[PDB]
């Protein structure tokens, strides 16, 4: 368990900041699209999200970027499909 | 409370005067309750209940 | 010599607090109602108040706990002044009956023999019997009988 | 000085302020001035300190 | 005494227990203080919405909390509805504006 | 893009009157008929006041008479009897209405003091009624003839007016009348008169009623309601299912009062409606008319006339307004409690060996709680087929099953929470830990959070459902994350009792013992020495440590040295982490020392040490209190050799002074007193014997002859330790115990001799009990009322919360050492710790910045600040934060659970008022009625007077009621002359001049005077230190800070003085004034910026203004809030907490203050 989350609130110093980020990537974990940055001890994705903050490779910068490129993942398969919409015309 | 007369005081907090005060109240077991009462201009008083 | 409700609001105002009892026989002898003090304790307890921590504003408190020291006769309870609005209608007088009861007669008679001097008045109830009896109606949808 | 305070004269004056201190908002009677004041505080019925 | 989800209450519609089955603690005024003072704002709202008021929020919820999935999809709690409709009846509108 | 139409996320709300035909909007049928149901087949009656074809099917997708049945049918109005099949729930929604015969008048509107229609048409109440119950005639609209529009006439008088002039004029009579009067007029034209009357007469009672109501006008023209909406045409049904006619057993039935209120209504009206088609004749009609307008009154708030009572039950039916208000005071259901899921409660023990982040929960209470998470985790893992079977499985508690529990235990958190919640702390986050048992085990340390005792006080236990719950828990409501009173930085996780015995006993040396002398290589051959029974658990011995400190720069640098010490010291050593010197081990250890420990090791070390730490102090302090084998006996408790002769001495005293009141030497009272104080002081003799003997006594020998030191007596060590018992108490069990006083309050000259330890014959005992049930009850009072000053103190702060993060301003107070009488009744490290410095301040040479300009102030800076002389420091405050509609945390400070400086979007308010309120049980002119009085601006009995200006002042005129003094300013006039009564004595010299805020005379001085006269700092210091002398006197700790906010929001409100944008004395935010000043400094005009006056508000008062009318609807009088904010059509933005709290959204603050900033953000804008 993660007992003290001093460090976690040391990264990301909001500590309400915290918890919505964290919570964010507890969410990419949770309802799967997506898996741990960081050896899951059985720990919850609560827990797996906190340690992520805590060794520094996840925050709202972050995810914000891999967002925002997966938007791109997408938008380069539809490429094709919604170009053909034309029919709009 | 005991049926019968009762005289009490009321001194201090009435009209702050320090002038203190003083009534009569007739309990019954069963009926109106007969009150006497004085104010600070010492003219005696009655009220029903 | 006389202004009643003076006289408990400038002792409310100068004691800076009155019992709850205190104000109800303080009251003018004009507003007795019960449910009169539920608001005006709201009144006085905005200006300085005891309910037995307020709006130091007065003013408007005053001049309208005036206006309804001034509304304090009519007690509202519509069984009151109904009561009190039949209660000057008089008595009918025996034959006074029959007065008005001819008077009703001549009316009445009045209208009938109005409607008798009515050629279309007529016409229609023949019409009508002509449906009556063509079976497109009933006898008792058109007369509750003559006389007889 | 109480007396001097007194709105009433006589006994059926201070009846009706009595009843009309009661019941108030309805009008006062002789007969209802009386039976009230009678069977207050000197009734058999309405009243015992026992 | 424990609950997880158990009967509810007509009128307004908040848990209460009808079978001995108990109904849930009451979270008072003084306890949604103690909330505030925390920084936890979402705790507080499932405290008073999805886990008591909210007549589609609990059971949207459940749905959730089995599926896996640790959510919450509040809308409105059924007083403030109740309570929209008691102000409404009267010769006041009250309405819900922009977007 | 077209905006929307549909259900979205909605912002704000608004709230104003309605129109007859708004309201047939909401209606989709109208009730025609009093007929509920149809009394065999309990279908509802068609429209009628339960129906299915105005407001909703009975059943799901099912129509009324059962034609179409199918859930494919759905849009279908059926032609038998038009129903829509839809969901029943639509029968809770669909609204109705009744088209009324005659108008009838609103009753909150009527009648609510500010009578609404009456102030709006200038029109008395009376004359009002008078019309409304045809008892005289009111003229509309006049036109020239004889008479004025708002004139009332009677009968005989409207009969002659008729005949003198047949039209031009008009009169009505009733609520037609009522209406006529509102509709004709004309807000516009009123207003063009108005403006000019008020430019031209000069009086100070004509332009002000005058521009009031100017200002009333215009407020309801922009509102946007007419005032004929103030008189009911169509008046509104509420939907059946929010008044159920629901059955119960034994075929009986149970519904609302608003069905009978209702029925009258409607059968009244339909007979107003038969009698207007019968042509009645007036007195017939007229007494319908208030006959329907008393059944509407009673329906819609049957608070006011009389109370119609329902059916058969004397009990008043309650009506839609007191469905609003409700009861128990003021609360609106999101406010006195709701009852939620996922919870439960219990009777709680102690479970010493648990971690402080951790509580035992019970098995079957787990079991029940988590029971969603346990059938999706049993059918995720495949264990069952369906939710169904899970369900059947965890019925059965199939041995699988709890394993799957302890999966979904793990890392999932629960909430903790106590009946008196208080503190935040009242609240704490824990890690479930599976027990066998029906009670919940309870971590120790914790104990002085909740305020628990073992006595048998449940607790109760809540399941953060959603992720961002369980996360909110973990990050904010844990147990470990709170290590620190809020109120102030000292540990509320300090060891309570047992275990302070057990460090005590443990740290600590008699003279002589088993290995007294001897040298050790280091503590774990000392504790080795000790186990084995050689060496003696306390004992004089040197031995070597080797102990850190982290004075390098970010570096832990080690020594080692042979320190004098006790074995039981050393032995403790092994505990303490790192950095920390022995010096703190190396003490007696009590409980405050054991404190300091803690506090020095978090804000040295950091979170996570000081945790740790404080669990093995816990369970060291349990063991070795264990081993102690402490106990009490009856002989532990020593009377003093020597009482019984002070009580023979003192009671010689009482003789003598008898003897002289017989010969007439002393009067009665002075004997009384005489007596009283012989008396006192015997007390405090045998109590300074029993003190010393219990102290002392121990007489024991080294190597010599004797030696004496502080006893090993038991309940010395308990009291001195601070595990329990303290002097006072055990001077009650040895020495006699005080004089009592008689329930008049007169103390008895002959004082209890005897104590607890002797026996208590019958009169002593039964003259303690007044004392006692005294006792009793004053507690149980003040606990009512220390409930209530929380309470007014979060309704005047709330919505107060961190915005901004600097604002960036200079301005603060100035901070020095209380230095009260003689030496200092509190430090300056203590008032400056947390805070930011104002200004860079200065050694006593300058050009050398120590402190540069705002940097938080920490331990180490504050020490830095006691190495040089510094006697004072300005600090940044909340009071003169320049931030608008909140605080930054710039100016705020540090506390927290954390001793990092405040977050962005914290809510301080709410703990500041928590803090405030929470030792105010210890709290008993003075007391808790004084903070009160205090936080309530509240002027003095017999006050003093400031000086009005500075300069010469002189004695004028001579008496009547008052001597008016006279002011003499030297440059400026002397407009200024104050009757001050002359019955009071003076202080003023007569012949001297007098600084502006002087003592005219002595006594306690208004806050408001202090405020005025002297400064906005000035009376922000009067409170603070007022209040904080209060407490202080108690030994209570609150931190400046919450004092501070409060005082903030006291001051909000000003009155403006000058002109040029807003009227002259108006009450208004300091905030809006600066904004719209600092807005006006420059562009608009170039400055035609007014002027104001800071004011004081009580705290009561203060709480009493609030932009959202949803969140004054609450603790304020419901009726009157609805109304007044009704008329002027208010928009609600929320933005608030409370209102926020009600409507059941996230708060706009903590967690929540990222959604509604980006929101409000988003809003307002593209
Ligand atoms: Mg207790
Ligand atoms: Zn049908
Ligand atoms: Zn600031």
């Amino acid at each position: 368990a993660r007992v003290t989350v001093q460090d976690a609130v040391e990264k990301i110093g909001n500590r309400f900041d915290l918890v919505l980020v964290a919570a964010r990537r507890a969410r990419q974990m949770q309802v799967g699209g997506k898996d741990p940055l960081v050896p899951e001890e059985n720990d919850k994705t609560t827990v797996i999200a906190l340690r992520e903050i805590e060794e520094g490779l996840i925050n709202n910068q972050i995810l914000d970027v891999r967002e925002r490129q997966e938007q791109q993942e997408q938008e380069a398969a539809e490429l094709q499909a919604v170009t053909a919409i034309a029919e709009g015309r | 409370r005991s049926p019968g007369v009762f005289f009490d005081s009321d001194k201090g907090k009435t009209h702050s005067s320090g002038k203190v005060l003083y009534n009569a109240r007739i309990i019954p077991y069963r009926g109106s309750w007969l009150d006497f009462e004085f104010d600070p201009k010492d003219n005696l008083f009655v009220r029903i209940d | 010599p006389q202004s009643q409700l003076k006289l408990l609001v400038t002792r409310g105002k100068e004691q800076g607090y009155l019992t709850y009892a205190e104000v109800n026989d303080h009251l003018p002898e004009d507003i007795v109602d019960s449910d009169q003090i539920e608001d005006i304790i709201q009144m006085i307890n905005d200006m300085g108040i005891q309910v037995m921590n307020t709006a130091d504003e007065d003013a408007a408190e005053a001049a309208a706990q005036v206006l309804s020291s001034v509304e304090s006769g009519r007690t509202t309870d519509p069984v009151r002044m109904y009561m009190r609005e039949m209660g000057t209608v008089e008595l009918l007088t025996r034959e006074g009956e029959i007065d008005i009861a001819k008077r009703i007669e001549d009316g009445i008679n009045q209208v009938q023999c109005s409607v008798a001097e009515y050629p279309e008045a007529i016409t229609y109830l023949l019409e009508q019997y002509d449906r009556v009896e063509a079976e497109e109606a009933r006898l008792s949808d058109l007369i509750t009988g003559f006389v007889d | 000085e109480t007396l001097r305070v007194d709105p009433t004269n006589d006994r059926l004056s201070a009846l009706v302020e009595i009843y009309r201190m009661m019941r108030p908002g309805e009008p006062p009677t002789r007969e209802a001035a009386e039976s009230l004041f009678e069977n207050l505080f000197f009734s058999e019925d309405r009243y015992d300190l026992s | 005494h424990a609950r997880s989800t158990g009967s509810y209450s007509l009128v307004t519609q908040q848990p209460l227990g009808g079978k001995a089955q108990f109904g849930g603690q009451r979270f008072g005024e003084m306890e949604v203080w103690a909330l505030e003072a925390y920084g936890a704002a979402y705790t507080l709202q499932e405290m008073l919405t999805v886990k008591s008021d909210d007549v589609n929020g609990r059971t949207k919820m459940y749905k959730n909390i089995v599926d896996g999935n640790h959510q919450m999809e509040p809308g409105m709690p059924e007083s403030f509805n109740v309570l929209l409709k008691e102000i409404r009846s009267l010769g006041i509108n009250i309405e819900l504006e922009d977007e | 893009l077209k905006a929307q139409t549909k259900t979205e996320e909605f912002d704000a709300i608004k709230i104003a009157l309605a129109s007859p035909d708004m309201i047939r909007s909401w209606s989709f049928g109208e009730v025609k008929k009093p007929e509920t149901i149809n009394y065999r087949t309990f279908k509802p009656e068609r429209d009628g006041l339960f129906c299915a074809r105005i407001f909703g099917p009975v059943k799901d997708y099912e129509c009324l008479c059962g034609k179409y049945k199918r859930l494919k049918h759905r849009g279908v109005i059926c032609e038998k009897c038009g129903v829509e099949v839809t969901q029943t729930k639509v029968r809770r929604e669909r609204m109705g209405h009744i088209e009324l015969a005659s108008p009838t008048a609103h009753i909150w509107f009527l009648k609510s003091l500010p009578s609404r229609i009456g102030l709006l048409l200038d029109m008395p109440l009376r004359d009002i009624e008078r019309v409304l119950y045809f008892e005289s005639y009111v003229v509309i609209e006049g036109g020239m003839t004889n008479l004025e529009r708002q004139q009332i006439l009677t009968e005989e008088q409207y009969l002659d007016a008729l005949e003198e002039f047949g039209d031009e004029f008009d009169a009505k009579m009733g609520a037609e009348a009522i209406q006529a009067l509102l509709k004709s007029m004309d807000l516009e034209q009123e207003c063009e008169q108005l403006r000019e009357e008020l430019n031209e007469t000069n009086s100070e009672t004509k332009r002000k009623k005058l521009t009031k109501r100017i200002k009333l006008l215009e407020a309801f023209v922009q509102s946007g309601n007419k005032p004929e909406w103030m008189i009911l045409t169509v008046l509104p049904v509420l939907p059946p299912d929010l008044r159920p006619l629901v059955p119960l057993d034994g075929g009986r039935f149970a519904t609302s009062d608003l069905n009978d209120l209702y029925r009258r209504v409607i059968n009244r009206n339909n007979r107003l409606k038969r009698l207007l088609d019968l042509a009645a004749p007036d007195i017939i009609v007229r007494n319908e008319k208030r006959m329907l307008q008393e059944a509407v009154d009673a329906l819609l708030d049957n608070g006011r006339r009389g109370r119609a009572i329902t059916g058969s039950n004397k009990r008043p039916l309650k009506s839609l307004a007191d469905m609003i208000k409700g009861k128990q005071g003021r609360f609106r259901q999101n406010l006195l409690g709701k009852r939620v899921d996922y919870s439960g409660r219990s009777v709680i023990t102690v479970g010493p060996y648990l971690r402080l982040h951790q509580c035992g929960l019970p098995k079957k209470m787990a079991l029940e709680l988590f029971k969603p998470f346990i059938y999706g985790k049993l059918e995720l893992r495949g264990l069952a087929t369906t939710i169904k079977a899970a369900k059947k499985m965890v019925e059965r508690e199939e041995a699988v099953v709890w394993d799957i529990l302890d999966e979904v235990i793990r890392e999932h958190p629960v909430l903790l929470n106590r009946a008196p919640t208080l503190h935040r702390l009242g609240i704490q986050a824990f890690e479930p830990v599976l027990i066998e048992g029906k009670a919940i085990q309870l971590h120790p340390l914790v104990c002085a959070a909740y305020n628990a005792d073992f006595d048998g006080d449940q607790m109760a236990v809540h399941v953060p459902l959603t992720l961002e719950a369980q996360l909110e828990a973990r990050a904010l409501m844990m147990s470990t994350n709170n290590i620190l009173s809020p109120a102030n930085g000292e540990p509320i996780i300090v060891p309570s009792q047992d275990v302070v015995l057990g460090l005590y006993y443990m740290t600590r040396d008699c003279v002589n013992a088993k290995g007294e002398g001897m040298v050790l290589t280091g503590p774990k051959e000392a504790e080795r020495l000790y186990r084995s029974g050689l060496a003696s658990l306390h004992a004089r011995v040197k031995v070597r440590i080797t102990e850190y400190e982290k004075d390098a720069n970010g570096e832990l640098v080690a020594k080692t040295s042979l320190k004098d010490t006790t074995v039981g010291r050393a032995i403790l050593w092994m505990i303490v982490p790192k950095g920390l010197p022995y010096s703190i081990v190396n003490q007696a250890l009590g409980k405050k020392a054991i404190s300091k420990m803690l506090n020095t090791c978090y804000r040295i070390l950091g979170l996570k040490p000081t945790v740790i730490f404080a669990d093995q102090i816990m369970y060291t302090g349990f063991a070795y209190a264990a081993r102690s084998g402490a106990s009490v006996g009856i002989d532990d408790m020593v009377i003093p050799e020597k009482k019984h002769e002070i009580i023979s001495e003192a009671e010689a005293e009482v003789a003598e002074i008898q003897e002289q009141f017989q010969s007439g030497l002393v009067t009665a009272g002075e004997r009384y007193n005489k007596v009283i104080d012989i008396w006192a002081a015997a007390n405090d003799r045998v109590s300074k014997a029993m003190m010393d003997n219990l102290q002392t006594e121990t007489v024991i020998n080294r190597d010599g002859q004797e030696e004496k030191q502080v006893s090993f007596n038991s309940i010395y060590m308990m009291a001195d330790s601070g595990a329990r018992g303290s002097a006072a108490q055990i001077r009650q069990l040895a020495g006699m115990r005080g004089l009592m006083a008689k329930p008049d309050g007169s103390i008895i000259e002959t004082p209890i001799t005897a104590n607890f330890r002797e026996g208590l014959n019958v009169l002593q005992y039964f003259i303690s009990t007044h004392g006692a049930r005294k006792g009793l009850a004053d507690t149980a009072l003040k606990t009512a009322n220390s409930g209530y000053l929380t309470r007014r103190l979060v309704d005047v702060a709330q919505d107060l919360v961190v915005t901004e993060d600097d604002c960036g301003t200079h301005e603060g107070i100035m901070m020095t050492p209380v230095i009260e009488g003689g030496d200092v009744k509190e430090p300056l490290r203590d008032r400056v710790l947390g805070r930011v410095t104002a200004e860079d301040v200065l050694k006593p040479g300058t050009a050398d910045i120590l402190v540069p300009r705002n940097t938080l102030l920490h331990e180490q800076w504050c020490d830095l600040l006691e190495e040089n002389s510094v006697d004072a420091v300005k600090v940044r405050s909340v009071v003169s934060c320049d931030t608008d509609f909140g605080v930054c945390a710039h100016c705020y400070g540090r506390d927290l659970a954390r001793g990092h400086i405040i977050n962005k979007g914290e809510a301080i308010g709410v703990i500041a008022a928590q803090s405030i309120g929470e030792p105010g049980t210890q709290l008993t002119t003075g007391g808790l009625p004084r903070v009160a009085d205090l936080f309530e601006a509240r002027r003095p009995k017999e006050p003093a007077i400031l000086a009005e200006i500075s300069g010469i002042v002189s004695f004028g005129k001579e008496t009547k009621g008052k001597r008016r003094l006279v002011i003499t300013p030297v440059d400026g006039s002397d407009p200024y002359e104050e009757m001050i009564p002359k019955w009071r004595q003076l202080n003023v010299f007569e012949g001297e001049r007098v600084e502006r805020g002087d003592v005219i005379s002595d006594g306690p001085e208004a806050p408001h005077d202090i405020l005025r006269l002297r400064g906005v700092h000035a009376v922000t210091r009067y409170i603070v230190n007022e209040v904080q002398d209060v407490y202080r006197l108690q030994g209570v700790k609150i931190n400046d800070k919450h004092i501070e906010v409060i005082v903030r929001q006291m001051l909000r409100k000003a009155t403006i003085v000058n002109a040029g944008s807003s009227d002259f004395l108006e009450g208004e935010q300091v905030e809006y004034s600066r904004v719209k000043i600092a807005n006006r400094e420059l562009e608009a005009n170039g400055k035609v910026g007014a002027t104001y006056s800071r004011d004081l508000l009580g705290i009561t008062k203060a709480s009493l203004a609030t932009e959202s009318f949803i969140s004054a609807a609450s603790f304020q009088e419901t009726t009157r809030v609805l109304t007044e904010a009704a008329v002027a059509g208010k928009r609600d933005e929320l933005r608030g907490l409370k209102e926020n709290v009600i409507v059941g959204r996230l708060i706009p603050a903590g967690t929540g203050y990222a959604y509604h900033q980006d929101r409000m953000r988003r809003r307002a804008a593209g």
